[PDB]
């Protein structure tokens, strides 16, 4: 099922999923 | 037993159906934990309109709460339960009627021949065993052909009436006369549902016993499940915390909480985080970044779960 990700500002949704291909990538 | 949003529907259907025939007794019902009501048939279910009421009472508390479900929430059902106290409804008991009936002219024991026992008159020939008709189920039961009960109480199909048979059971050759046929006592119960399914490999049959003699079996029950007849079992219906992550609220999912819980399509992130950035630096609009109700958001869909 889809998974939806949203902020008010473009950057904090950028920090967000910047963080989530950190952590996606070190397995 | 845990069930996602979308199932909620079949899953309540289910403890209504057992509110109704007399398996659940009691149900709690928890929002987040919280008891928010109880669920019990009046008089231990003795009436239809006392178990119908239940199950109404059970929907009309949680279908608005498993409509709106998200956030994380969950409904949580503790269920008392009794598989043997099951009772059937007229259609049901009606059903298992017609196809006791077809068993009313079907074969116990064939005609007996030189070489292969079976049906032989008591009457002999030259002081001889003589073959007889075949013994068919009829001769030794009369199946009911009526069932019985109520709707508040169930209903049932009555134990089949045993009957007697001068007819024996020998060889075509033999001086010594046939051995005697009759009904096992231990063999033969009514139908009322109560948990049971009739075990129709040994219902209605004969078998040879050691001293030579047959035994005959009317309706013969079994368990319909393997699962323990009683106890108290907790359904959940669960919503999930990651369906709608904002970023901006006081409860959200962090980005590393969420990657140890999915793994991700790397391509599908990475080609997200680019339009992010190309769009807050550089303007670029992309599909996969929708400005709704205020909000930026992109969709995900993890690969699954990290085992």
């Amino acid at each position: 099922a889809k998974i939806t990700i949203k902020a008010n500002k473009l950057k904090d949704l950028k920090d967000y999923v910047d963080d989530l291909k950190t952590y996606n990538n070190t397995y | 037993y845990t069930v996602v949003k979308n199932d909620w529907k079949k899953a309540v259907k289910q403890l209504q159906d057992g509110l109704k025939n007399k398996t659940i007794s009691t149900i709690k019902v928890s929002f987040n934990g919280n008891s928010v009501g109880e669920v019990t048939p009046a008089s231990s279910g003795a009436k239809k309109a006392d178990r119908d009421a239940a199950a109404e009472k059970l929907y009309n508390l949680v279908n608005t709460q498993l409509d709106k479900l998200g956030d994380g929430d969950y409904v949580d059902f503790e269920v008392t339960y009794n598989l043997a106290t099951q009772i059937i409804t007229k259609a049901e008991a009606e059903a298992v009627l017609t196809k006791l009936q077809q068993y009313n002219d079907k074969v116990l024991i064939n005609s007996a021949t030189d070489t292969v026992k079976g049906m032989v008159s008591d009457t002999q020939v030259d002081s001889k065993n003589v073959a007889a008709n075949p013994l068919k189920v009829s001769d030794m039961y009369t199946i009911p052909s009526a069932i019985t009960g109520s709707d508040d109480s169930g209903y049932s199909i009555a134990k089949p009436t045993e009957k007697t048979t001068s007819l024996l059971y020998g060889t075509v050759g033999d001086a010594t006369a046939g051995k005697a046929i009759t009904v096992d006592t231990a063999s033969n119960e009514a139908f009322a549902g109560n948990g049971k399914v009739i075990d129709y490999n040994k219902s209605f049959k004969a078998t040879v016993q050691g001293d030579g003699t047959v035994k005959t079996s009317g309706v013969v029950l079994k368990d319909a499940s393997d699962m323990a007849a009683t106890g108290t079992i907790k359904v959940r219906v669960t919503s999930a915390k990651e369906e709608s992550i904002d970023v901006d609220s006081s409860s959200y999912i962090s980005a590393e909480n969420l990657a140890k819980k999915y793994v991700f399509n790397p391509k599908e992130v990475s080609e997200a985080y680019n339009a992010i950035v190309a769009l807050q630096n550089d303007g670029i609009e992309s599909d996969l970044v929708q400005l709704v109700n205020g909000k930026y958001q992109v969709i995900f869909y993890p690969e699954g779960k990290r085992l």
